[PDB]
């Protein structure tokens, strides 16, 4: 039941459906380069932040972007169009009132046109064979937090920091090959260390927490720790590049 | 939008082709269309043997979405009417229940509520394998749960009540309660399971308890005496009024009555 | 007018060409699907092939 956790079993099985390729920059994309994905990813994140989108819109949109770039080569000039379309669909999948085509085009400085976004929506959805209900890191974070015996005050902060970490991963090339379970696990344990603002005071110790998550998502402890270390490293990079 | 049906001689693959048009002239594809179809696509990642599998989803540029489904010919009604004159044997009924419950537990586990299970919706291959269909894409009240008859909230327990009705129908081979309207079908149920007490009644609801006379629960062997003692208990746990005390599909698969004895 | 996120990332777009490509990519699929099931979905009614289509 709760001891078997049949839901966690289904989630790990479902997250093998919508997985992009580790190496589509060499194999599929001619004009697009890994540096260009960080650019459009950064733009897409800023858009979801201004429009106060739901948490998962941006990481889900990045999921769609990678899967499409794993299937069809995309011109440099049409990469932004692809990303605006991914936000469009992701907004529909997780937001009550989704982003309008009119606003996304404005966010491309009126580079793309609404009818083009709508037609790119059909190309996107059909290339993904309508496989749009992808497991999100959010789905796993919520499941992990339901097993953590922590004050709701504490969970809300762990949740916010984890969600932040998830966004940063979705901009880094290194994390395309990570399934949402792994990105969520790393985000959680990195969040419970608390940005080093003070010492951790957790009713479930960090040791037991990592070994629990490692057993649950079926990886060796040293492997999840390296993921935590990548995310915190990615945090250091995010902050250094923000200040220029 | 004419439903089509084709069999593949090279593998016996049987398909049906449903087509639905959607408006979509402003904000592209509608939210419900893109959510409902994606939910169907998520299910087939598991390829569950007790639910019809969806093959492809073809869209057309004023938008037509065409779903290619797995198609089986017999439904449960046809299978039941074709039973041996004495009826289905026990081990066959148990096997059909098990697969039925497995499929329903798969749907519930993926937050899908059938909400309209009837022997016409339950489909049986020629090899004796049942597959559930008609769900997650958007009358007779003989199978609707009492919380639905009262316009109250649904949740997944609505399907477990329907299972109870179909469970007993496989023995009776005539349906359990056949009422003419919501109020009266509710009455025929209480003539079997008894009028529920005071605090077991839902609050915000369409008919008060005073709409129904005092009535005690008559035995379950009154209705299905073709059925063993343990199977009678299992039926009642499905025909339980309160949806929060009603048995789940997973718990039913663990009941001793459905335990395959070899 | 425009917030800081409003920004063209990678130069201009040839709109007349893009719409030509968008339908070509899209009808490459509508035909590929029509080939997989020998059932023209745009005109919605069968062809002849591996799947012998019937009706209701």
């Amino acid at each position: 039941n709760l001891l078997n956790d049949r839901v966690l079993r289904a989630m790990l099985k479902a997250e093998e459906t919508c997985a992009p390729s580790v190496s589509y920059f060499k194999c599929v994309q001619k004009e697009v380069l890994p540096s260009m994905r960080k650019i459009v990813a950064t733009w897409m994140l800023e858009v979801c932040e201004e429009q106060k989108c739901e948490e998962e819109v941006f990481p889900l949109a990045m999921n769609y972007l990678d899967r499409f770039l794993s299937l069809e080569p995309v011109k440099k000039s049409r990469l932004q169009l692809l990303g605006a379309t991914c936000m469009f669909v992701a907004s529909k999948m997780k937001e009550t009132i989704p982003l309008t085509a009119e606003k996304l085009c404005i966010y491309t400085d009126n580079s793309i046109r609404p009818e083009e976004l709508l037609q790119m929506e059909l190309l996107l959805v059909n290339k993904l064979k309508w496989n749009l209900a992808a497991m999100t890191p959010h789905d796993f974070i919520e499941h992990f937090l339901s097993k953590m015996p922590e004050a709701e005050e504490n969970k809300q902060i762990i949740r916010k920091h984890a969600q932040t970490f998830v966004a940063l991963c979705a901009t880094d090339v290194k994390f395309i090959s990570n399934p949402p379970s792994m990105v969520a696990a790393g985000s959680v344990v990195a969040a419970v260390q608390g940005l080093n603002l003070r010492s951790p005071n957790n009713f479930l110790s960090y040791y037991r927490l990592t070994r629990f998550l490692s057993r649950v998502i079926k990886c060796d402890p040293d492997c999840l720790r390296a993921c935590q270390e990548q995310i915190e490293a990615l945090l250091e990079s995010s902050l250094r590049q923000a200040q220029q | 939008g004419t439903v089509y049906k084709a069999r593949d001689p090279h593998s016996g693959h049987f398909v049906a082709l449903k087509s639905v048009r959607v408006p979509n002239g402003e904000e592209g594809l509608p939210i419900s269309t893109v959510r409902e179809v994606a939910l169907l696509r998520r299910l087939e990642a598991f390829e569950h043997p007790n639910v019809v599998r969806l093959m492809d989803v073809c869209a057309t540029s004023e938008i037509k979405v065409t779903l290619v489904f797995e198609h089986v010919d017999q439904d449960l009604r046809t299978y039941l009417d074709k039973a041996p004159p004495p009826g289905l044997p026990a081990e066959t009924i148990k096997d059909l229940m098990r697969q039925f419950l497995r499929g329903l537990d798969f749907l519930h586990a993926n937050c899908i509520v059938h909400r309209d299970l009837k022997p016409e919706n339950i489909l049986v291959t020629s090899g004796g394998t049942v597959k559930l269909a008609d769900f997650g894409l958007a009358v007779t009240l003989w199978y609707r749960a009492p919380e639905v008859l009262l316009q109250s909230t649904y949740a997944t327990p609505v399907d477990m009540w329907s299972v109870g009705c179909i469970f007993a129908e496989m023995f009776r081979r005539k349906p359990l309660f056949c009422g003419n309207s919501e109020a009266d079908q509710l009455g025929k149920i209480f003539d079997l399971i008894g009028l529920p007490p005071e605090d077991d009644w839902p609050r915000d609801v369409s008919l008060p308890r005073g709409a129904f006379p005092p009535r005690g629960p008559r035995p379950v062997q009154s209705v299905v005496p073709e059925m063993e003692e343990s199977g009678a208990q299992l039926l009642l746990e499905m025909l339980t009024f309160n949806p929060h005390k009603r048995i789940s599909a997973f718990r039913a698969l663990q009941h001793s009555y459905l335990h395959k004895d070899e | 007018f425009k917030p800081s996120a409003c920004r063209n990332l990678f130069g201009p777009v040839d709109h007349e060409e893009l719409t030509r490509d968008l339908e070509k990519h899209c009808r490459d699929m509508e035909e590929a699907s029509q080939r997989k099931w020998n059932f023209d979905f745009q005109n919605h009614k069968p062809l002849e092939g591996k799947y012998e289509w019937q009706e209701v």
